[PDB]
RNA sequence: AGGAUUGAAAGGGAAUAAGAUUAAUAGUUCUUAAUCAAGAGAAAUGGUAACAUAUCAUGAACUUUAAAAUGGAGUGUGAAAAUCUACGGAAGAGUUCUCUUUUCUUCUUAACAAAAGUAAAUUCCACUGAAAUGAAUCAAUCAGAGAAGUGGAAUUUAUUGGCUUUGUAAGAAAUUCAAUGAAUUGUGGUAUUUUUGCAGUCUUCAUAAAAAUUAAAGGGAAUCUUUUGCUCGUACUAAUAACCGCAACAGGUCUCCAAGAAGCAAAAUCUUUAGUUAAAUAGAAUAACGCAGGUAAGGGAAGUCGGCAACAUAGCUCUGUAAGUUAGCAAGAAAGAGUAGCUCUGGUGAUUAUCGAAUCAGAACUUUAAAGGUUAGGGG
């Protein structure tokens, strides 16, 4: 797994075609945004509400999402 | 404590048997494989481990990078710089006294 | 800090009055039982004071021992800083 | 052992097959003398030197 | 171009881990997450330098160098784990008419990668040029073929880059609670052991493997996605019942992991995790003669081939120690004294008033007067 730093790249990566599906994590703190690519799981930490509204609007529609909470599934 | 077991089946402390014990979740202790201590490079002419070269096992040098199994320099990876800078000033003196002893002296 | 104990299905095997005095002329803030002048009191309710959580449940198991209810009655957390009794 | 070649397996699964009693049916044939194994062996008994 | 075959399930070697699952298999299955090999879609910069740059930035024949690939001992030390411990807690359990803010349990994290923060050791580079000689280690050892100082570069430290931290990853797992759903999962130590590296020192009339395979150099000839990964082993015992001794034989048979007390000690003795209470039958009575373990008045080898057997000495500290001698030893010679419990006192540091280590010495008081439960030289 890698994980991607700053905002820029997160879009670039959802914005490229090479994506797979997408998993969403909230925690006691933070917001997790693992994306499953091919090769990676890339995911972003994020802290900040608006930014992670702004994130699950670049996700295409046509991908799969999965909504992960204090129950797995 | 928790006491461990080989994973594979090799039952003999030998130099590529070496491992580790790790704690694991659970409390439960794992077993790893450790690699080898392995050696580096030496000067073709001093014998001495050269500066810019991990100490790595011969085909993991492959894996690195171009410019991570050398040094840019003449005779980079299999001399010194000390041991290069005797080779220059050999190849210059020498071929310079060689034109005034002889060839019209 | 402020422990709070729960006794709405037991309060008839152990009235909170009996309770009240005996925390009270129990607790060793100095090693001294009966000299607990900076608690409040069922609520302990003591910031002067330092006390423990697990401290409340060693009386408690030992109030209930003391009057041979003990078998019956169980101390639970609550997990909310209290304790709660159960069968 | 655990490790064995392919073909000495094949000889340890035959001698495992060899090591049955005579089938009940075959036992009630006309002028049958055949009511039990005398090859058989066991493991603690002989050792099959093999 | 150079020499054929075979020879290691302990030598060399491309690449996988955590959790879960079965009546039984699992670095092999499942979930998740990775890695490796073979394929498919006039030719670069920076740094004074040591040297550095997500593939970059061409590099044939031929040749060389290095790695794979190298004894042992002993000392110091970095890091991890276990044990112990300091502060702060959360949950559960045990004791409780005598006390105990109490005693115990849980508080975890992989392969592979990332680079907030920050280490120890060694070797090199630049400036300068050391004598009134300095620098340093437990020990050493080093310097005008250049010390110390200041500023840098590199390598090693069980994967990337050593440790904390991060992704994986809490959604797992552990401990509780309710009847599937809920809670928590800090920070340290100038302590011991183990493991793994590193640094120098000592030692040899001992110098402590090779190839497959890989990279680099000298030379200048030429102009991210995706597929596949075949064959064979894989159950179980590994031994006071699965192996070899005719057997469920007190014999024999190579290895890995390794808690507390006490102690110099992996010793004897007791206990925790795990395992087991059966391992060629028992019950009653308590004769002789036995096998194994003991004691004994007074005397003390008078027994006997012979102190055979047993008794006796036994740790640590201090004092003391002969003749003889190859001058190294004898020597733990011989011989004598001290040692318990409790209440105290002082010495040995770190950091800059706070904190920390077992070690040594000394003093009052008390008693059943103290190595002796176990372990543990008889001497001349």
């Amino acid at each position: 797994p890698k994980q991607v730093q700053e905002f820029k790249q997160i879009l670039k990566l959802l914005k490229s075609g090479s994506i797979r599906a997408v998993r969403v994590k909230t925690n006691g703190e933070n917001t997790k945004f693992k994306v499953r690519c091919a090769k990676y799981l890339y995911t972003y930490i994020c802290a900040d509400k608006a930014k992670a509204e702004e994130l699950k609007k670049a996700i295409p529609k046509d991908i799969h999402v999965v909504e992960i909470a204090k129950k797995a599934p | 404590a928790v006491r461990v077991t080989y994973v594979r089946k090799h039952s003999y402390n030998t130099k590529s048997n070496g491992i580790r014990i790790v704690k694991t979740a659970g409390g439960n202790m794992t077993v790893q494989h450790r690699q080898k201590i392995s050696n580096g490079v030496r000067c073709g002419d001093c014998g001495c481990v050269l500066a810019g070269i991990r100490h790595i096992r011969p085909h993991q040098y492959g894996w690195l990078g171009k410019s991570k199994r050398t040094v840019t320099r003449a005779y980079g990876g299999v001399k010194c710089h000390k041991c290069v800078q005797k080779k220059i000033l050999r190849a210059f003196l020498i071929n310079e006294h060689n034109l005034i002893k002889l060839a019209a002296a | 800090f402020s422990c709070t104990i729960d006794l709405t299905n037991c309060t008839d095997f152990i009235e909170p009055k009996k309770l009240v005095t005996f925390f009270r002329q129990t607790i060793k803030v100095q090693g001294r039982a009966g000299n607990t002048k900076g608690i409040e009191v069922v609520t302990i309710t003591t910031s002067s004071a330092k006390l423990c959580k697990r401290y409340m449940k060693y009386l408690m198991k030992k109030y209930l021992k003391k009057n041979n209810l003990r078998e019956w009655l169980r101390v639970i957390s609550d997990k909310k800083d209290g304790f709660e009794l159960k069968f | 052992t655990g490790h064995k070649g392919f073909s000495y397996k094949l000889k340890l699964g035959k001698k495992i097959h060899q090591n049955r009693g005579v089938p009940q049916w075959f036992r009630m044939k006309t002028g049958n003398t055949i009511n039990y194994n005398f090859k058989r062996r066991h493991w603690n008994r002989r050792k099959m030197g093999m």
